[PDB]
RNA sequence: CGGCCGGAGAGGCGGCCGCCCCCUCGCCCGUCACGCACGCCGUUCGUGGGGAACCUGGCGCUAAACCAUUCGUAGACGACC
RNA sequence: GAUUGUUCACCCACUAAUAGGGAACGUGAGCUGGGUUUAGACCGUCGUGAGACAGGUUAGUUUUACCCUACUGAUGAUGUG
RNA sequence: CAUGAAUGGAUGAACGAGAUUCCCACUGUCCCUACCUACUAUCCAGCGAAACCACAGCCAAGGGAACGGGCUUGGCGGAAU
RNA sequence: AGCCUCUGGCAUGUUGGAACAAUGUAGGUAAGGGAAGUCGGCAAGCCGGAUCCGUAACUUCGGGAUAAGGAUUGGCUCUAA
RNA sequence: GGUGGAGCCGCCGCAGGUGCAGAUCUUGGUGGUAGUAGCAAAUAUUCAAACGAGAACUUUGAAGGCCGAAGUGGAGAAGGG
RNA sequence: GCGAAAGACUAAUCGAACCAUCUAGUAGCUGGUUCCCUCCGAAGUUUCCCUCAGGAUAGCUGGCGCUCUCGCACACGCAGU
RNA sequence: UACCCACCCGACCCGUCUUGAAACACGGACCAAGGAGUCUAACACGUGCGCGAGUCGGGGGCUCGCACGAAAGCCGCCGUG
RNA sequence: UAAGGCUAAAUACCGGCACGAGACCGAUAGUCAACAAGUACCGUAAGGGAAAGUUGAAAAGAACUUUGAAGAGAGAGUUCA
């Protein structure tokens, strides 16, 4: 017979080889279509989720109840030190797919970049890229990497740039840099290419990839939660109190005549640590790490013009569970996938964004920096000694 | 008595057997084939780490329900355990044979465990008591272990 | 034997130039010869085949992986960072 | 949602709409056990009687998965020196 | 249909682990689930059963003892767990 | 009564070690709503001791009755009896 | 051919308790399941020493604990021997 | 027997104990029924039966024969025509 | 021919009751040993043999302690029947 | 010739004592019992009631050396084995 009272299904099938993700750094599965008229730029970046906080801003969407009112928005902060370019890679279009031509790494490489090459490091001799680097000064310093750029100029169509993070500038215990191919959505290969030939061994800060109030996509790995019941995983109903054998299950799996349990029935399994691609997140502010000209420009982190304190986005006691953010960052509206410290990939929008809620230029009026290690009550440490004042420990 | 697979050179080969020992034949067979073909001193160490849980014994034939482990990767398996009694019992027998080769006049440090074999033994009887007054047989499974070390170097 | 090309769709191939030494070979004719094995079968080649083990010379080489340990961003164990 | 063991029914209320059905009249080693449908009892009718009654009524044990498969997750696997 | 007088009729204080209905109080019964604890399960050393078993174990449709795992035709199939 | 302790008696009731997954079995707690839950308020929680007050219908005049409904309650220093 | 260590068969006649796959057959034996289910009711153990081939489990000391006098304490009946 | 009555209880047994025997009780009803080869080869219909899951009798079957015929230049007989 | 392997074609698991079984009908994990138309009496027909209007056979008797014998042989008994 | 009485022989013997034999069974057979069998064991009791034969010819039943806490081994020896 049929279902008495119809109801939607629990949880989308559009996600459902719901397994522990096979990668860790968020892999970009599609880069934006390269319009070959606009100048050359990078399409992706690589940041680290740090924490969250309150924002205060004025709204401009006329006709709404909250036009010219102040709202609070929760924002993540993605600590994003400048990435380093090490190599370029060519791709050529085939019927069978999109094959890779020619990877050409620079003369130097790094130290952090070597880490990403061997599982155990301190046991090894650190020999990676020790004879490829030899090519970059001799007669063959023209054969294998000057006829190659001419080859990648003749037959290549799409050119990405292999670029690794700097793991030494972060508070993290990791030192294995994160490499990633970041496609160059410029125009005219050989201009797409005689730009990355230049930026070999070079820094790339976040203000080159991304601009303020730009719709990007965040590509990371869900927070992990282990084996979970059908009730947590697929968010089913709980059976009534009286059920003899468990009440956190699905009473009926399937019907008798399809003698297999179906692909789409809810089951217990791993939950969390899936790969997800969040789209259409907005940037509220591109940051700038506390650099030195005389000393410690911590001011230029959370000092919006409307309050002009000298806060760093670091709250009191740093961002709980992760540390203090000390270089550039991007402030994102709402929540991003992943836990603290997770490697986050930041892609530019594949959509032509022309809505009213987007394109909305943003003015920060106050950035909350009170401690997240409990119920913080007051923002900066000097303000603490404006209240209570002289403590006993003096 | 005779063994199966009597040795190539009866001159440079010592033997040792045990009959009716209280180990579990499905474990002592797994730990007997893992040590098979090794060189004596390499195996004495291996059988001590089986006790200290530093190297496993990969469970190939009798693997039902046996859990995965990390040290199983060396043998190219997934399942492996640390059968401690099984290690201790073919450790005496690996130590008895090391003396039979001493008395025969051989080179102790060039002996390679070439043949080794574990057979089921006449089972023991106990009884467990089960619901509704049933009485099941709660039996043991002993074994006859026997091994032949050769001089191969 | 050296150099310059051309070819990328999974290229795997050619092409085009210098120099050394050597040979004179497709077609008609003469001229003889070549175990003529005594009527008999798997003949004739792509074959320096493909793969697996071992005896000469020249140039180069100089590891990582897994365990043990540690970490949790991960966990039923495995696995993973 | 109210009533009902109910399927079915009827109403209240909301809504964009409160369409109709199949999957062993989907689905008890998934549940519940209200209804049927044991043994206890109670009435009415019938039967001389034991008893009968799709006539009511109240009380009445709901087992076993470790096997193969499917499915969900989890290690791996031959190849690629 | 088919009540009714010791096959007892009508009442009824107290009493009832007797059967219903309603209201107040209360509440994770529910909207809608969440987390915390103990013992498990989980992995390990030790010790070790049983029911069950033709052969066995991926599907669609067809026919067929009129609902196949095996047969026909398709779909497909990768060790050990 | 329960709860803690002397006298006396044991060594966690046929094992240990490592972890804190899902389901469980026992215990707990939940914002707002409060029986909309279900066949039914199933289970659970509300009440709870004492002192002071206060007490209905009904009645076989014994009861109902701890009806219902309210208040008070520690420590200390006194006083009175 | 082998192992085995004391008896055995061919033909003509006679006599049978005379030929097994099966009977939820009888008795005995052995697998797959499986090194799996399991060794989870009453809060609890730890340190040092002794003994010893060998100690989480014995013994002594120390510490923490429970039974809490309607006992896990001290004595008897029936029963046991 | 015993029952403040449920057919309750009477040594894990009760709408009628346990033990041995009569006993290999009876079964128109299930289950099984042991070597080869060769030749022949059915029935599910008739009448009667407390007959309708069985028998009795008819048929259909086989075995055993016998009486003759004459392919022994020299045949009457029969027939799903 | 029989051991292993390869291939092309064929090929559903046996026993059973059944109009119909590979059956989503039942018995069957596996292997050993055991295991089911017997004897007696009474008829009936067929067949072999002795004698033949007769022919026995029993019970008795006469001959052994048996070795073979509790046999064989013999008896107006032989016809009482 | 009743109402009173005695009696050897041929006749019967799955108990008992003592024997003899067999076209019998041969250790799941033959008695339940080839053995410490009506024993072990079950049941309150009446009763029920098993399994279990074979070293060699002679114990000549493995001294001694060695490894091990020991069980077990390695050599040696006994033997026709
Ligand atoms: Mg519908
Ligand atoms: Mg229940
Ligand atoms: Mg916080
Ligand atoms: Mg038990
Ligand atoms: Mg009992
Ligand atoms: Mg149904
Ligand atoms: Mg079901
Ligand atoms: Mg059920
Ligand atoms: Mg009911
Ligand atoms: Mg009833
Ligand atoms: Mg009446
Ligand atoms: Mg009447
Ligand atoms: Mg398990
Ligand atoms: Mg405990
Ligand atoms: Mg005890
Ligand atoms: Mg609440
Ligand atoms: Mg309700
Ligand atoms: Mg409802
Ligand atoms: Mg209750
Ligand atoms: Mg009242
Ligand atoms: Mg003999
Ligand atoms: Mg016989
Ligand atoms: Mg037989
Ligand atoms: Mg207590
Ligand atoms: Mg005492
Ligand atoms: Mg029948
Ligand atoms: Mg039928
Ligand atoms: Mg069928
Ligand atoms: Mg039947
Ligand atoms: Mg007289
Ligand atoms: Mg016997
Ligand atoms: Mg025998
Ligand atoms: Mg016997
Ligand atoms: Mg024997
Ligand atoms: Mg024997
Ligand atoms: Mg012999």
């Amino acid at each position: 017979s049929h279902r008495k009272f119809s109801a939607p299904r629990h949880g989308s099938l559009g996600f459902l080889p719901r397994k522990r993700s096979s990668r860790h750094r968020g892999k970009v599965k599609s880069f934006p279509k390269d319009d070959s008229s606009k100048p050359v730029h990078l399409t992706a970046f690589l940041g680290y989720k740090a924490g969250m906080t309150h924002i205060v801003r004025e709204v401009d969407r006329p006709g709404s109840k909250v036009n010219k009112k102040e709202v609070v928005e929760a924002v993540t902060i993605v600590e994003t030190p400048p990435m380093i370019v090490v190599g370029i890679v060519g791709y050529v279009e085939t019927p069978r797919g999109l094959r890779t031509f020619k990877t050409i790494f620079a003369e130097h490489i790094s130290d952090e970049c070597k880490r990403r090459f061997y599982k155990n490091w301190h046991k090894s001799k650190k020999k990676a890229f020790t004879k490829y680097c030899k090519k970059w000064q001799d007669a063959a310093g023209a054969a294998a990497l000057a006829a190659d750029f001419s080859s990648m100029k003749a037959y290549c169509q799409v050119i990405r740039v292999i670029a690794h993070t700097q793991m030494r500038l972060l508070p993290l215990r990791q030192k294995k840099a994160h490499l990633m191919e970041i496609q160059v959505n410029g125009g005219t290969v050989a201009e797409k290419l005689d730009w990355a030939r230049e930026r070999l061994e070079q820094q790339v800060p976040v203000n080159q990839v991304f601009g303020q109030d730009e719709m990007i996509d965040v590509i990371g790995v869900t927070k992990g939660k282990g084996y979970k019941g059908v009730t947590s995983r697929w968010h089913t109903k709980k059976l009534p109190r009286k059920t003899h054998r468990g009440l956190r299950k699905v009473a009926c799996i399937g019907a008798w005549h399809p003698a297999r349990v179906a692909f789409s029935v809810a089951r217990a399994g791993q939950k969390g640590y899936h790969h997800r691609t969040e789209i259409n997140k907005k940037i509220y502010k591109i940051g700038q790490g506390y650099l030195i000209k005389d000393g410690k420009l911590i001011k230029n982190n959370a000092s919006t013009d409307y309050d002009l304190s000298d806060k760093s986005i670091n709250p009191l006691g740093g961002f709980v569970h992760y540390g203090e953010v000390t270089n550039d960052f991007v402030m994102l509206k709402g929540c991003v996938v992943g836990t603290k410290k997770r490697v986050l990939t930041l892609r530019k929008s594949l959509l032509v964004q022309t809505k009213r809620r987007a394109l909305e230029k943003i003015d920060l009026k106050f950035i909350d920096t009170t401690s997240k290690f409990g119920h913080g009550r007051f923002q900066t440490v000097e303000e603490k000694k404006a209240f209570m004042g002289p403590l006993k420990k003096d | 008595v005779r063994y199966s697979l009597d040795p190539e050179n009866p001159t440079k080969s010592c033997k040792s057997r045990g009959s009716n020992l209280r180990v579990h034949f499905k474990n002592t067979r797994e730990t007997a084939q893992a040590i098979k073909g090794m060189h004596i001193r390499k195996a004495t160490k291996y059988l001590k780490d089986v006790t200290l849980q530093k190297q496993c014994v990969p469970f190939r034939r009798y693997n039902g329900g046996v859990g995965r482990c990390a040290q199983a990767k060396q043998w190219g398996w997934t399942q492996g355990r640390w059968p401690k009694k099984s290690a201790e019992f073919l450790l005496h027998m690996l130590k008895n044979a090391e003396s039979n080769a001493e008395l025969k006049g051989l080179d102790v440090d060039s002996l390679v465990i070439e043949h080794i074999q574990v057979n089921k033994a006449p089972k023991m009887r106990r009884r467990t008591y089960r619901a509704h007054g049933r009485i099941n047989p709660y039996m043991s499974s002993p074994c006859h272990i026997e091994m032949i070390l050769t001089e191969k170097e």
